[PDB]
């Protein structure tokens, strides 16, 4: 996360950290949506033109962190994955669309203080809360800036931008499935996530019944925090469908 | 049925620090 | 990264 602050103890209790074991390093974001199924970026666990493509026994999940770096004795818990399932329509030939997968764990967490599920949203919420201007939550363990790690968690607040503003600061196709956020130049404010933060979630807090939703899961962008450029986020809403047929299922 | 209701926040009715900043660009 | 038990 780039110009954003540490976040407060359990400020995000649904934020998970995928931990590659060998070598030891940060993965990817992702984020608690039960005791047994995390929510996360495709592009976190598979990206051929980079030669990515981890599988079951590669990571773990650490649950109810706010240290990047410690072991957070008696607060984290330790997760290993018992399945991952990445949307058949993943597109990592060109624009990361459908940029969503999830992963059940072997055995469910027990909430904690630190340890608790983001709310889904329904066709509602989506209406209601994923419009232009209006703020959410970006959380992560990411890169500090573009071109280092921070001691822990930190969260940027940021608008969502209108469809065609997204569209016209990019060469890369947009998709129904993909919107941006973070401030423009003559807004003055900063704030971007960044290498490291993908698969974190985006959330909103509901003026209606106070609850947390995850509307977005950080994706991709160019660069970080620059001027003119916007972070680009799949629509969790529009890909639930997919969410709740893996977990009928499965 | 609890998803989305943070033990330290909205369980015991206290707020972070920025959410304000949420709840006020929520005009419509 | 510290070491996990
Ligand atoms: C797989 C898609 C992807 C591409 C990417 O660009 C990498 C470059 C620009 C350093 C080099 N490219 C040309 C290969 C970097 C990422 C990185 N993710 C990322 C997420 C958000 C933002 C942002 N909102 N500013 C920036 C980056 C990544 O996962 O490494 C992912
Ligand atoms: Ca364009
Ligand atoms: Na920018």
């Amino acid at each position: 996360i780039v110009e954003g602050s540490d976040a407060e103890i359990g400020m995000s209790p649904w934020q998970v950290m995928l931990f590659r074991k060998s070598p030891q390093e940060l993965l990817c974001g992702a984020s608690l949506i039960s005791d047994r199924w995390v929510l996360t970026a495709a592009h976190c666990l598979l990206y051929p033109p980079w030669d990515k493509n981890f599988t079951e026994n590669d990571l773990l999940v650490r649950i109810g962190k706010h240290s990047r770096t410690r072991y957070e004795r008696n607060i984290e818990k330790i997760s290993m994955l018992e399945k991952i399932y990445i949307h058949p329509r993943y597109n990592w030939r060109e624009n990361l669309d459908r940029d969503i997968a999830l992963m059940k764990l072997k055995k469910p967490v027990a909430f904690s203080d630190y340890i608790h599920p983001v709310c889904l949203p329904d066709r509602e919420t989506a209406a209601s809360l994923l419009q232009a201007g209006y703020k959410g939550r970006v959380t992560g363990w990411g890169n500090l800036k573009e071109t280092g790690q921070p001691s822990v968690l930190q969260v940027v607040n940021l608008p969502i931008v209108e469809r065609p503003v997204c569209k016209d600061s990019t060469r890369i196709r947009i998709t129904d499935n993909m919107f941006c956020a973070g401030y423009k130049p003559d807004e003055g404010k900063r704030g971007d996530a960044c290498e490291g933060d993908s698969g974190g979630p985006f959330v909103m807090k509901s003026p209606f019944n106070n609850r947390w939703y995850q509307m977005g899961i950080v994706s991709w962008g160019e660069g970080c925090d620059r001027d003119g450029k916007y972070g680009f986020y799949t629509h969790v809403f529009r890909l639930k469908k997919w969410i709740q047929k893996v977990i009928d299922q499965f | 049925a609890d998803c989305g209701l943070r033990p330290l926040f909205e369980k015991k009715s206290l707020e972070d620090k920025t959410e304000r900043e949420l709840l006020e660009s929520y005009i419509d | 990264f510290e070491e996990i038990p």
